[PDB]
């Protein structure tokens, strides 16, 4: 269906200790298929997808190249930035950014993004459009001024729209295998009394690509919204994925209660009876 | 703004004694990016523990996905030690075989 | 037949610190939403005795329990009041202040404010000198709770800590913040 | 691929 690449830019400074650390990560979907670090020995941008080794030299000379000066910048902006909210020169700091565009059905661009962050906060966002800035904070009307000067928007934009979207449906075809092929989640059921009266019930999704998914309880058809847990969708570590929800069922009734799985690998919306 | 990281500790595939597997510790959720994360056999720190690759989720928290391969065994207990600047001291999260 | 719950030497203990809990009234004992398997584990000699202690409290611990005495089958008491068995000292401690000072005249009231550095929505104010107050932000998600104490006396003293916590493990607790004194003066 | 390098803040 739609899709996705993205970029995840991290920089880290480490006051008394050297030069900051930086950390560039690539995705296409819930898929990481580049990376760089500046720890690594390697000094280079490494592959870490099948689909990606394929590409020639002249990709990996390039986009080595390019991530460094990427690094470069960051490094600067971590400067400016303790300058621009003043503070000490104890304590680090962490620079941000996340940019990437997305596709539709027909593979044709649906959106652009391109975001930038301060110690974990919002700091400068590109608006959809792609031609204005979103300026959240104070400091952050002086980097918009510079990048509304520079036409930042302008390079930007065209990236997104050209460059982004035309090699995200290159990777598509290069790893139709594992882009465009879906792991149905593989679902089963576990019971643990809490006291006597009381039982939980757990529904399960393990082995499932993508990450988006919706497990739901039902108590006689009734959505049980509220008393339902759920865990944060956590990554197998092979590529799939594995989430749980669970509810506190009272004891000798667990019968009433219904799984619901949803999920793009299911032709249909599971439904799971705890009792058949 | 700093956040604590979110631990989660859970086999690859499900656990069956004999055969092998991946031991997994998911924290997420954090801020700033430095953590140590270590993967306990018995109470002993298990050596050469690897990881994923540095990234961040849409609200700018980190996440990091360390993981070994592992037997289980009904005369093994395994578990994850994490360790932030928002955590006083050490935090360890046993493996539950179902959480 | 009603049994009882308590916990001694309270229910709020600092990690690492020694708890054990206690039920009066063939006893069982349990955690509410998950199970909590360090109570299996308590020996009968003490089972029947109707106490389950902790060595050293981690955050395992942590929960709301009941208790009871006596199997369905042939007899059953009513489950006893839930107790809240909380665990300290998990989270680096918040810092707690007083608006606009933390000197008072006398039958007067001031705003007492706990900041947390860790993003979190749950905070507790504790009298010193002990029972505390609940509360959440007044952002959207700022880290910080506000306190009205008073009217203030002269007489008894009025200290107090603070404490942030997560709403999702609401007996996780941070380190307490420094202890805030108020300069009441008659 | 990656953008061209982007301007200081």
């Amino acid at each position: 269906g739609s899709h996705s690449m993205r970029y995840f830019f991290t920089s880290v400074s480490r006051p008394g200790r050297g030069e900051p650390r930086f950390i560039a990560v690539g995705y296409v979907d819930d898929t990481q298929f580049v990376r760089f670090d500046s720890d690594a020995a390697s000094q280079r941008m490494e592959p870490r997808a099948p689909w990606i080794e394929q590409e020639g030299p002249e990709y990996w000379d390039g986009e080595t190249r390019k991530v460094k000066a990427h690094s470069q910048t960051h490094r600067v902006d971590l400067g400016t930035l303790r300058g621009y909210y003043n503070q000490s020169e104890a304590g680090s700091h962490t620079v941000q950014r996340m940019y990437g565009c997305d596709v539709g059905s027909d593979w044709r661009f649906l959106r652009g993004y391109h975001q930038y962050a301060y110690d974990g906060k919002d700091y400068i966002a590109l608006k959809e459009d792609l031609r204005s800035w979103t300026a959240a904070d104070m400091a952050a009307q002086t980097t918009k001024h510079k990048w509304e000067a520079a036409h930042v928007a302008e390079q930007l934009r065209a990236y997104l729209e050209g460059t982004c979207v035309e090699w995200l449906r290159r990777y598509l075809e290069n790893g139709k295998e594992t882009l465009q092929r879906t792991d149905a989640p593989k679902t089963h059921m576990t019971h643990h009394a809490v006291s006597d009266h009381e039982a939980t019930l757990r529904c399960w999704a393990l082995s499932f690509y993508p990450a988006e998914i919706t497990l739901t309880w039902q108590r006689d058809g009734e959505d049980q919204t509220q008393d339902t847990e759920l865990v944060e969708t956590r990554p197998a570590g092979d590529g799939t994925f594995q989430k749980w929800a669970a509810v506190v069922v009272p004891s000798g009734q667990e019968q009433r209660y219904t799984c619901h799985v949803q999920h793009e690998g299911l032709p249909k919306p599971l439904t799971l009876r705890w009792e058949p | 703004i700093q956040r604590t990281p979110k631990i989660q500790v859970y086999s690859r595939h499900p656990a069956e004694n004999g055969k092998s597997n991946f031991l997994n510790c998911y924290v997420s959720g954090f801020h700033p990016s430095d953590i140590e994360v270590d993967l306990l056999k018995n109470g002993e720190r298990i050596e050469k523990v690897e990881h994923s690759d540095l990234s961040f989720s849409k609200d700018w928290s980190f996440y990091l996905l360390y993981y070994t391969e592992f037997t289980p065994t009904e005369k093994d207990e395994y578990a994850c030690r994490v360790n932030h600047v928002t955590l006083s001291q050490p935090k360890i999260v046993k493996w539950d075989r179902d959480m | 037949p009603k049994p009882t719950l308590w916990a001694e030497p309270g229910s709020v203990i600092t990690q690492g610190s020694p708890v054990t809990l206690r039920c009066q009234g063939e006893y069982r004992l349990y955690r509410e939403k998950k199970t909590a398997p360090w109570i299996t584990r308590i020996p009968q000699e003490l089972v029947k005795k109707g106490q389950f202690p902790i060595p050293s409290i981690t955050w395992e611990h942590a929960g709301r329990y009941r208790c009871y005495y006596g199997s369905d089958t042939a007899g059953r008491s009513e489950s006893s009041d839930p107790l809240e068995l909380v665990v300290t000292g998990a989270y680096i401690k918040p810092t707690l202040s007083a608006q606009p000072s933390p000197v008072v005249n006398s039958g007067g009231n001031v705003t007492l404010q706990c900041d947390s550095q860790v993003a979190f929505d749950g905070f507790i104010l504790c009298k010193e000198g002990p029972q505390c107050l609940n509360s959440q932000p007044h952002a959207r998600g700022s880290s910080r709770a506000i306190f009205s104490v008073g009217p203030v006396s002269p007489s008894r003293r009025w200290w107090y800590r603070c404490y942030a916590y997560d709403s999702n493990s609401p007996y996780e607790w941070s380190l307490p913040s420094d202890l805030l004194e108020l300069l009441v003066l008659g | 691929r990656l953008s061209s390098p982007l301007h200081f803040v």
